[PDB]
Formats: structure tokens, C-alpha cells, sequence
């Protein structure tokens, strides 16, 4: 049983981690999450956009 | 009676009476590309009778002294027929081929040929003879068109690698007492789902005389050898203008 | 103790290793975690937000460098001219340097994905036209007029209420992924020419500009993936910072 | 649908881990049956077996097929390079072309296409075989990243590129390396021209050079600011794991001349066999 | 204008067909960027009293500032390696 | 930690060990694998392919090499002649280093399974004429007459509108498997000769040639293995590449 | 769990394979498999020739 | 990776000891063994005669 | 540092210190040094009978 | 190799001493007038 002391979480997907001491921060990175929301980057509106409609009828 | 053969695909017809088996390369037919092993987005288009048909090349002549001969695909269609005009407008190519090679000769004649297909066949130098020189062939030797090179030293194909073991390959022979014709169905075969015309070749078509041709003085001594060729599932992909090489 | 052997390897430091290391401070918690707005989790939200494409990175504007992001569009005399013309590849040196696409790809090797271009049109409210954007695969240099460059995939764009369009640039290789394009034999991997002619004039009335301007965003579809993570070009370090 | 004509392998595999047994057979007299006569003009090989020629017995063998397995023909380490630091600034900048030695070259290009993961030991000494205290740093250097210049260059930082620290005194380091090809395989022999354009004489180097194998500079130095007086010799060497190959082709029987090209020389054509004086005397 | 990014596809621009492609999206993942070691500083003793003191500060090289500087915040876990040698390379028992 | 001990073979570096090192590349995916003809699997494969076997490797043909790939057969005058003889060993130098399954022997110390030799007739469709190929075990050297050769295995051939025959050479050894035969205390591994004689003469009407040519093509049967992989002899490196 | 990132995901045999990282391409090549299809390249022919007839009648 | 620590006996070759050692040969299978008469397995079977 | 390699019967076997044999691309061959632990290797029974 | 890209097929000499050129219906109308020298050859059917 671990110290719960890492700097992150989440994002580190379920188990694929290794460690061999009590501290949490100690383990190694493993394999990533595929977790993606490209939206609130590319399309931050407040009425949503439709991809046929005119943008700006 | 398997002897006798017809093969017919678009406006074109081969018949023979004196054949060996078709020979089915690496045990596998052309087919067009699936979409698990596709890459590019855009729609291809697919002629399949205007370029998937019979196209008969130049014709050489056997001698008594003759090396051998080869040719490139698909640069031997490169210019003909709307074959050659969808290779020149498009970016992106894939087919397979339908080999055929005749040689007709009397019962009193003897020689044989080695037809075989070789993919990646590329070619070297002698290095200047010495071995010093790093000399590379020139643009008419790598993709000699619907003509056609000769072999210039036979023995190592021209690529240091021996005769002997290129029925290794997908091969027929044309044996004069035997048969008059050779037939080999070649898929696509490359590392890529498409590629270039104009810029890669598939594979090498080479006709050599292992056992030399004899005849006594008296009977005919124009003794000529055709290739007939048939794309057969033919793709092409990235339409901008015509470029011919 | 138990029997062991030791391998090669033993004894390097591989830095792109990733093991377990010793902690250097016993029962440390650190400080929680609150809520911050604009996440990011994968870098391919980055590259999908449209940013500047410089078309206009001429030798003559590198002391007025606003001038590169805008290009001029005005009224012709003859018919059928072209505006501007540029490549495709966005980890060439060129017009896509200037893109956070562009930047983002240098740090990988090989790329795949359809990119798109979108064309801002900053007229007149008065002010007509129809262009032609034109996207040539590989094989040629850019075509020498408007008839031959509109062989390949093109969109005719009229200007309006509207004021932008979109040319989708799709993919289309031999490879499934393609390195940087390059002078020499990573010319390979080239993508093509991006062109835009004029398929009518530029028409104005009396008493409006008769030159108006055009900026160009770039950005990456949905389809896009970058693999083989490298060292950019573009930062340099010659002298001791500080 | 009013337009009717728009409605429109051979072999398989089996698992053989021994080789084939033999059975008994006799005598066989008659016409009709005559499985010694073959036609080798079909292209295809013999299939007449002892049986049908001879009269055998019945022979359970045992002899295993896994040694031939192509991933035991390659799971070997092999010379792949040799890099010397006399080059006398303390670096050196090689570009990765595995071509240069003929043993792994001719196994290698018995095939058309391979596919394949690699394991790269670097054992490392001096010229004349003595190991001292010294720290080196080998770096991979993809293709658009930008190579070092000098020993105190700021590419040493290596804080994307993939480095090995090492010492001399060290154990050889290892590593693993994947598929980085942008196609489906390595092919050791590509058969035109990567780029368009006119095809000049002064331009025939580019016939034959695929970019789909080019795969980066391979970086080495002395760690340190200051000139190191010991000389370095590093020998590298490949493993070939996790393999796929396909279309054989002939062996070369003629001696490696350059690296790229299948060049040989013409003045001295090497028989494949070995020479004898007469034809019925062994 | 409005701040939006285009949502124009292939299927709406040009015919397309179909591809099922199984391209990763795991190595840009911002784990992946950022697990590389690379260099925050070199640290001399000709200093000839036999110790030094070192303000801590990991902005001096620009390799790995122009990576981190991608982003505003920053919340992570590090792990730090020390290689030392001599000014030339050289090792001695020290 | 756990206590261990080190044992001998520590820090070795086995070029035939089998083990796993540490990866260059986190998170690194590969080009996806597409469908290609003519995958191989094992090297048997290509070992079963027929060949050409160079019989006709005289001192004379040097020069002119192509004349090694057949030998003549003629129209005799006295009876029982032979033709030709050569040995069975395929890793020994001589007629068999010109074949595919020779050369991957090579790679290979130890050997077993039976053999098969296919002679085809490249003559007139007037030609007719029987031969007889006979395999001997070992024990002596070629046979002097026809008669004292017909002793071991054999098999008399037939021109007509089939070409081809096959002898096939049976596994008969005292070992399991055979290493490579030579000059020496390696003669133990001798397979034996093969040798063609003529059983009736060639005989040709008017007006076709009085000579045809035979080319010999070769490979190995199911029940054929090859064990302890090996350096080849047939590639040298003297001078350096490039 | 490991990143299904091999060269080869065939022909290394069920199981048989030794790993200690997440890259699926660090793994030992293990024992190999015996599948081999011949025919292909010894009776590659559209009729098939059977041993005992003969084959060019 | 995992902590240990290296005791007494480190390095040391017992031509007594019985343990694994690399392999050469990567599926290498030998000859297969045939009945040979006269197999001893002790040595007290010799000492009786 | 030395190199020790396995040559077959049949084998090149090297005729100077730089040899073209060395490049061991499949003769077995182990590399060590003199100030390590003895090598160990395990051999198979490879005779033919 | 002009006059093989229309409809053609490859005749073998050998037990079989015939072989069939079949000319097939290619037309713009359904029938054909027959076919002459002026504005008649519009009729026209081809070249063997
Ligand atoms: C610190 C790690 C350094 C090791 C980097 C090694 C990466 C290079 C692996 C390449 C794998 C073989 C690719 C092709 C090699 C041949 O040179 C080409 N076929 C040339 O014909
Ligand atoms: C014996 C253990 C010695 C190692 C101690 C290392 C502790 C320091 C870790 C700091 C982590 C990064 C904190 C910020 C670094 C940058 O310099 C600041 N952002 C300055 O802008």
C-alpha cells in the first residue's frame, strides 16, 4: 500500500504502472490515455455551428 | 487436351493449341485495392475495358547468337492506348498483368527459353570494367519503353546475381518441341497499396536463351518472338494534368 | 543470495528510458489539485485550430514583416491570372513555418492526414469577384495557366455574405505516412502546389478601394496523426542564455 | 435495375513441425500410371516422390523444421558498422546505411521486402583493443532534425532525440529499435527513381534510392568540453527480431562494390560453380 | 470571424471513398512529448574552494524551455539523472 | 534489497543470445501492415524449388559461362557410352553451387532428406533416343562400363512429348544427417555419383540437327531438413565496400 | 499492459515471449513458428497436375 | 528498477556449481537417440562385476 | 576486450586479426573482457550419429 | 500496334485449321443503310 502522492491521477490509464517503493510519485510514467476534447479549442460558441447550414444566417 | 488455351478479357482474344498451364504468381490473383490496406481519401477510377486488354509490343528476332531481352512494367504501356493516357493524368497507379510471349518454330527446330518475371529488377554496371568506377545505366537501359534492352551479360542478368536460380521466380520455359507460348498472371506487388507509373517499376520481364536455337541451312531462319500483355485490375488515383515522365 | 546474471545494457543511462527511481522525500503530499480551464491532453487539439499561413513571405517584406499575412487582390486587365502560389508540405520551410501546424510537425518525423486552407476575404462590403483555389497532386511545377491548373482538385470561391471558404487539401500518397519534403531524394514525399487564379475580376464601384486583401488560415482534419518524435529545427542555441 | 451488366488464392498453410515420414511400397507394373515423367516447361516443380520410384520402407523420422525458420535464420548479431574517432574534433556523424558489410548483406538481400524490429549492441574500445575511463554519448539523429556541428554543439541536449550515455569500462550497451519505415517493409532493392523530373547523366545516382530506408544520422562524442586524448573505435552490431519476408531472389555470386547499387566488376565475371577438365571425370 | 474553426470535411468537398485506417494517437499524447531527459545545467568545479551552490533554475537551456513553454500551467513529476565527469571526459575514483 | 549473487557469463555480450533490451522509442506505433504476395515462412520452402545444375562446368567454359547451364548429347557410334558424371553431395563444390538449394546448404553444417535431379530435353520434335541415369552408393569411384553402373539405382529415360524425367537420389547414409563432404577425413559423408549413359543411341532423320542439349535442374524432397546454422563460404570481403 | 506495437504480430508462436517494458517491440523474439505453404512456389499453376498422370496430356 | 544487493560468492567460479548458462544455438534439435545396448546408469552396476 | 567464435566444419575460419570471418553475421561468438567474470556458455549434443 | 487496340484476336496455326473473327454489333443506329461513297458512309461499319 502506497502514499497516494502523485502529481497526476488521472490520464495514466487504469493500472499499466510499475513501482517498488511507498510513494506514488516514484512510479514510471506507463502507457498514456487516448482521451481527447478538440472542441473547446476549434469550436468555443455559444450557438452551436452546423457543418451545411451558412455560419452567419 | 489442356494443350490448347483461350484467353479473352476486353476486346481481345489469344488462342493457342500448343501450350503448357497458366502459371498463377505466387498462388494469387489481381484484385483490386480493400479499404483496410487503403490510404488515400479520394475516389479511384476503374476503366476495366478500355485499359484491361491485350496490348502486343514490339517484336524481336531469335538469332543464332541472340543474349536475351528484357522489358519493365507497367513502363512498357506507359504510351499506349488510354492505358498510357490514365497513367500520364493520374498520380497513383495499381494493377496486375497477364505475361503472354510467343515463339513458333517447326518440328524440325530446337531451343528453349527461359520466361521469367522478376520484381524489383534492378540493374548495375560493370563499374568501368576495372571495378573502379561507380558508373550507374543510363534512363534509356532502366526504362528502355515498349522496345525493349538487350542483355549484355546474360550469365549475371546484368545485376551480379546468376541465371541459374532465377527459376526461383515465377518462370515458364518455351521449349521448341514442346510448346509455342508461355503464360504467367502476376498480382500487384509492392510495399505500398498505390504508387507512381512513371517513377516505379513492379517488375521485369526477361526472355533468355538457356539452350540456343539450331536448325539445319534450309528451314526458316526468321524465327521472331511477341510479347502480349493484359492489365488486368487497374486503379488509378490523383487526377491533376497530363505529365509524361 | 539468488543467482543472477548481468545482460548488455547494464550500466547506460538511455534517456528516453522510463523505469523507477528512488523518492527523495518520505511521506510528502502535495498541494490538491483545483480547476483550471483549457486542458490539454493530446497535441492533436492544437493542430486542429486554424493559425496564419504567411503566402505572402516575400524578400522585401522582412523589415515590415505585418505585411506577410496578407496577400493583395485587385482589379485585372487580362483574364485568367494567378494570385499566388504555394506548397502543400507543412514541414517544409515556406509559407506553413508560420502555422502552429507547421511548427508542431517539426518536433515529429512522418505525418499523415487530409490538412485544409481557408481563405478570409477582407473587402469592401461592395466589392465582387470569383476565384479559382486549385490543389495540384504531385508530378509537375505549378501550372502555367488556369486551364491546365484546373485539372486537379479545385473549389470556386464567390465572395459574399459570407467571406470565407474552405479548400480541403486530401490525402493522397503512395505512402501511409509521409516524412518532411526536402531538396533531393525526400522530394518523394512532397504533397503538391496549392494555386489561386482569378475565374472573374475583382469588381468595384465608385468610390471603394480597388485593392483588398486576403488571409489564409491552415489547419488538420480529423484523420491527421504525427509518429516519430524528434528534435525541432527551428530553435537554435549559439550563445550562453542569461 | 435496367442496366444488367452493373450487378456483377491456390495453396493455404499448415503447421509441419517434423518432416515426412516415408511408406512402404513394392513393385508396380502397367500403362497409364507414369509418375517419373514430368514437363518442366509448366513451370512447375517435380512432384514425384522415393515411392513411386524405388521400393522403400517405412521410415518414422523425427527431424525437426524449427532451425530453418526464418526467424532463427536472422536472430543473429552481425557487423553493421564500424566508426573511428582519430574526424579529429571529437565527433562524428554517421548516416545510417546497414549495406557495407558483405555477410549480413547477402542473407539480407535473399529477400525483396522485410519487415522487422532490430536490437543494436555498440561495443566500444580502443584501436588497438585496450579499454580506459571515458564517457561517451551516442545520439539517433532522425531525418529533419538537426545534426551536431561540433563536440560543444547545442543539439547535445538531447531533449527529444533518443541518447545513450555510456562509459568504455561499461558492458556494451544495448537497445531496441522498431518498424520506422513510412511503407509496409524495408526493401533492399527498388527498382526506379524517388523524385519527377527529367532523368539526365548527371543525375543516374538517384536511380535506385528509396527514402522509405534512409533513416537518420546515427551521432557519436566525448562528453566533455575539452579535447579527450584517448582514440575510439565503435563496432555496431544488429539483431533482427519479430521478422516477415517475402519474394525470394537469387543469391549474389559476385563481390560487393558499393554500398547502394548492384555494381560489379566486369572484367573478372566469377563462376557460380567451381571448374573441372572433363565432364566425365569427377 | 466568428472564432470558429472550419468544420468542412473530405465527404463534403470532394467523392471519397472508404477507408478504415488504424493510424495511433498515442505518441502525441502530451505524456509521451514530455518524457524525454534533456538538458537544465552544466555545473563546473575548476569555484576552487571545492563546492558550489546553485540557484535552481531550469530555464537556461532552449531546447527543453521552448517545450515547455508550449503551455501557461505546468503540474508534473520529475526525475533527475547526474552525469559527471572530468572537464575532458575522463573518470577517475573520486 | 533482495540479496543476489553474480554468476560467470556476467557481462558477456552472446551475438546468439535471445533476450530483451531496452526501447528507444515510448508510445511509438508502425506503419500498419498491408497484404503482400509471396510471403516466406521457412527456408524449406525455397529449397524444394527446382534449380539449374551446372554440369558442364569445364575450364574451357570460363569464358563463355552461359555453355555450363547444358550439356550436348550427340549421335554415337559404338554403344554404352556415358555421357556425363558428377557427385550427389549438394554442400560440396562442384555442379551443385550453382543451385538455390546448394547455396542455402551452405549456410547450414548438417544435412539429411532425399534428392531429386530433373533432366529436360531441349532437342527436335524428330529426336528420339533412351538414356540411363543411375545413382551409385558410395564404395567406389565412376563406374567404367554401362554394365557396372546399371547396378545401383536407376532409371532409363524416354524421348517423346513428355521432355522431362526425374531421378530422384534416396536418403541411404549410415547417420541421421550428413555434414558437408571434402577432400579428407569428410569423405565418411559422401552421398555418391550419378551418371548418364546411353541405352539406345540419338537418332535423327534429314534435315534436323545431330546435336541436342540437356539442361539438369535440382531440389530436395519433403522429408529434407538442414541443422546448426552456419557462415557461408561463398561471399569473402577483402577490400572494403564503397 | 503493453502498447500492441511489434514488427510482427504472426509466426512468433501462442504465448512464448518474454517482456519486462510497455513497447510490445522490446519483447525476446521467442521460439519460432513451423507453418509453411510450398505449393506456391513449387506448383504455382492454374490446373493442378496430379503425380501420376502425365501432366501434358 | 528493483533493489538488490550483491553478497559474498559474487563472481566466483565453482567447477562444482550446477546452474543455467546461455545457450549458442537457437532451435538447434540433435540427432534423436536409437537403442544402443549396455546402458549403465550408476556406477554400482560396474562395481559388481 | 576479446572476441572468442564458434566455427562449424565447413565455416570460413580467419586468417588475420582483421578478417572478413569476424563479422560472426551467423557463427555463435562472445565478446568479453579480460577484468570480467569468466564466460559461460551452454553447447547442445551436435553430432551427427 | 495501331490496329490492335480495337477488337482483335490472336490466331495459332495447328489441328485446328480455322479460327472466328466475330464483328460485333458497334453502331450508332439501330440499323445501318448500306454504306457508299458520298454521305452514305455515314453508314459505314469498319476495317478488318
Ligand atoms: C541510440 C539508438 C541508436 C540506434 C538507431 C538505429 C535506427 C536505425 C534502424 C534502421 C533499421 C534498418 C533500416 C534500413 C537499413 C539499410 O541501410 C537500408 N535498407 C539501406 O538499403
Ligand atoms: C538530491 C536531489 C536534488 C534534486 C532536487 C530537484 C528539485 C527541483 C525540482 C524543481 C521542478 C521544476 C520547478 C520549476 C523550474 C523552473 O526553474 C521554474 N519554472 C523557473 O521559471
Amino acid at each position: 500500500h502506497e502514499n497516494s502522492n502523485s502529481a497526476s491521477e488521472g490520464s495514466t490509464i487504469n493500472y499499466t504502472t510499475i513501482n517498488y517503493y511507498k510513494d506514488a510519485y516514484a512510479a514510471s510514467a506507463g502507457r498514456q490515455d487516448m482521451s481527447q476534447d478538440p472542441k473547446k479549442f476549434t469550436d468555443p460558441v455559444m450557438d452551436v455551428i452546423h457543418e451545411m447550414a451558412p455560419p452567419l444566417k | 487436351s489442356d494443350r490448347v488455351a483461350q484467353l479473352t478479357i476486353g476486346n481481345s482474344t489469344i488462342t493457342t493449341q500448343e501450350a503448357a498451364n497458366i502459371v498463377i504468381a505466387y498462388g494469387e490473383w489481381p484484385e483490386y485495392c480493400p479499404d483496410t490496406d487503403a490510404t488515400a481519401v479520394d475516389k479511384p477510377t476503374r476503366p476495366d475495358v478500355s485499359v484491361n486488354r491485350f496490348f502486343t509490343l514490339d517484336t524481336k528476332s531469335w538469332a543464332k547468337d541472340s543474349k536475351g531481352w528484357y522489358w519493365k512494367f507497367p513502363d512498357v504501356l506507359t504510351e499506349v492506348g488510354v492505358f498510357g493516357q490514365n497513367a500520364q493524368f493520374h498520380y497513383l497507379y495499381r494493377s496486375g498483368f497477364c505475361v503472354h510471349v510467343q515463339c513458333n518454330a517447326s518440328k524440325f527446330h530446337q531451343g528453349a527459353l527461359l520466361v521469367a518475371v522478376l520484381p524489383e529488377y534492378v540493374l548495375g554496371t560493370i563499374a568501368g570494367g576495372t571495378g573502379n568506377e561507380n558508373s550507374h545505366p543510363p534512363y534509356a537501359t532502366t526504362q528502355p519503353g515498349q522496345v525493349g534492352a538487350v542483355l549484355t551479360h546474360p550469365y549475371v542478368l546484368d545485376a551480379g546475381i546468376p541465371l541459374s536460380q532465377l527459376t526461383v521466380c515465377p518462370h515458364q520455359w518455351i521449349n521448341l518441341r514442346t510448346n509455342n507460348c508461355a503464360t504467367i498472371i502476376v498480382p500487384y506487388m509492392n510495399t505500398v497499396p498505390f504508387d507512381s507509373a512513371l517513377n516505379h517499376c513492379n517488375f521485369g520481364l526477361l526472355v533468355i536463351p538457356v539452350v540456343p536455337l539450331d536448325f539445319n541451312a534450309g528451314a526458316t531462319s526468321e524465327i521472331p518472338i511477341t510479347v502480349t500483355i493484359a492489365p488486368m485490375c487497374a486503379e488509378f488515383a490523383g487526377l491533376r494534368q497530363a505529365v509524361k515522365q | 543470495g539468488i543467482p543472477t546474471e548481468l545482460k548488455p545494457g547494464t550500466n547506460q543511462f538511455l534517456t528516453t528510458d522510463d523505469g523507477v527511481s528512488a523518492p527523495i522525500l518520505p511521506g510528502f503530499h502535495p498541494t490538491p489539485p483545483i480547476h483550471i480551464p483549457g486542458e490539454v491532453h493530446n497535441l492533436l487539439e492544437i493542430c486542429r485550430v486554424e493559425t496564419i499561413l504567411e503566402v505572402n513571405n516575400l524578400k522585401t517584406n522582412e523589415t515590415t514583416p505585418m505585411q506577410r499575412l496578407c496577400f493583395p487582390v485587385s482589379v485585372q486587365s487580362k483574364t485568367g491570372e494567378l494570385c499566388a502560389a504555394f506548397r502543400a508540405d507543412p514541414g517544409r520551410d515556406g509559407p506553413w513555418q508560420s502555422t502552429i501546424l507547421g511548427q508542431l510537425c517539426r518536433y515529429y518525423t512522418q505525418w499523415s492526414g487530409s490538412l485544409e486552407v481557408t481563405f478570409m476575404f477582407a473587402g469592401s462590403f461592395m466589392a465582387t469577384g470569383k476565384m479559382l483555389i486549385a490543389y495540384t497532386p504531385p508530378g509537375g511545377n505549378v501550372p502555367a495557366d488556369r486551364i491546365t491548373a484546373m485539372l486537379g482538385t479545385h473549389v470556386i470561391w464567390d465572395f459574399g455574405l459570407q467571406s470565407s471558404v474552405t479548400l480541403v487539401v486530401p490525402w493522397i500518397s503512395n505512402t501511409h505516412y509521409r516524412a518532411h519534403a526536402r531538396a533531393g531524394y525526400f522530394d518523394y514525399y512532397t504533397t503538391g502546389i496549392i494555386t489561386i487564379w482569378y475565374q472573374t475580376n475583382y469588381v468595384v464601384p465608385i468610390g471603394a478601394p480597388t485593392t483588398a486583401y486576403i488571409v489564409a488560415l491552415a489547419a488538420a482534419q480529423d484523420n491527421f496523426t504525427m509518429k516519430l518524435c524528434k528534435d525541432t529545427e527551428d530553435i537554435e542555441q549559439t550563445a550562453n542564455i542569461q | 435495375d435496367p442496366i444488367a451488366d452493373m450487378i456483377d488464392s491456390l495453396t493455404a498453410l499448415q503447421v509441419l513441425p517434423t518432416a515426412a515420414n516415408t511408406e512402404a511400397s513394392s513393385h508396380r507394373l502397367g500403362t497409364g500410371v507414369v509418375p517419373a515423367l514430368q514437363a518442366a516447361e509448366t513451370g512447375a516443380s517435380s512432384n514425384a516422390s522415393d515411392k513411386n520410384l524405388i521400393e522403400t520402407r517405412c521410415v518414422l523420422n523425427h527431424h525437426s523444421t524449427q532451425e530453418t525458420a526464418i526467424g532463427n535464420f536472422f536472430s543473429r548479431a552481425g557487423l553493421v558498422s564500424i566508426i573511428t574517432m582519430p574526424n579529429t574534433d571529437g565527433y562524428v556523424n554517421w548516416d545510417i546505411d546497414l549495406m557495407g558489410y558483405a555477410q549480413l548483406r547477402r542473407k539480407c538481400e535473399l529477400f525483396t521486402y522485410m519487415r522487422f524490429d532490430a536490437e543494436f549492441t555498440f561495443v566500444v574500445a580502443k584501436p588497438n583493443g585496450v579499454l580506459v575511463p571515458q564517457l561517451l554519448q551516442y545520439m539517433y539523429v532522425p531525418p529533419g532534425a538537426p545534426k551536431p556541428t561540433s563536440r560543444d554543439s547545442f543539439a547535445w541536449q538531447t531533449a527529444t532525440n533518443p541518447s545513450v550515455f555510456v562509459k568504455m569500462t561499461d558492458p556494451p550497451a544495448q537497445v531496441s529499435v522498431p518498424f520506422m519505415s513510412p511503407a509496409s517493409a524495408y526493401q533492399w532493392f527498388y527498382d526506379g527513381y524517388p523524385t519527377f523530373g527529367e532523368h539526365l547523366q548527371a543525375n543516374d545516382l538517384d536511380y535506385g534510392q528509396c527514402p522509405n530506408n534512409m533513416m537518420g544520422t546515427f551521432s557519436i562524442r566525448t562528453v566533455g568540453t575539452e579535447k579527450s586524448p584517448h582514440s575510439i573505435t565503435l563496432r555496431v552490431y544488429m539483431r533482427i527480431k519479430h521478422v516477415r519476408a517475402w519474394i525470394p531472389r537469387p543469391l549474389r555470386n559476385q563481390p560487393y562494390l558499393f554500398k547502394t547499387n548492384p555494381n560489379y566488376k566486369g572484367n573478372d565475371i566469377k563462376c557460380t560453380s567451381t571448374s573441372r577438365d572433363k565432364i566425365t571425370t569427377l
